[PDB]
């Protein structure tokens, strides 16, 4: 996890990188907040009789 | 015809969208998604090829 040439060594699992483009990890965005969303609370039932 | 799309696909991503238990459970199977993607990727350096 030190560098991308690092990523590439443990990845190829060798010490010496022959010249090329290597395909590594993944980027992904992770998602920052949660939404939780519903229809409007009605009909509340009478409790209250 | 010469060439093909070249389409790669992350098996974590399609497996395992996003799961923490499923890719804990996907760590089981080893290298197979290793080997898929490296057979993609062989794939479109032959396309360009
Ligand atoms: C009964 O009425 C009071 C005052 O309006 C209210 O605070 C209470 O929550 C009601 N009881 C129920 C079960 O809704």
């Amino acid at each position: 996890a030190l560098d991308p040439l690092s990523e590439t060594k443990c990845t190829l699992k060798s010490f010496t990188v022959e010249k090329g483009i290597y395909q590594t990890s993944n980027f992904r965005v992770q998602p920052t907040e949660s939404i939780v969303r519903f229809p409007n609370i009605t009909n509340l039932c009478p409790f209250g009789e | 015809p010469v060439s093909m799309t070249k389409t790669s696909v992350d098996c974590t991503m399609y497996i395992c969208g996003d799961s923490t238990e499923c890719s804990n459970l996907l760590l089981q199977y080893g290298s197979f998604c290793t080997q898929l993607n490296r057979a993609l990727t062989g794939i479109a350096v032959e396309q360009d090829k």
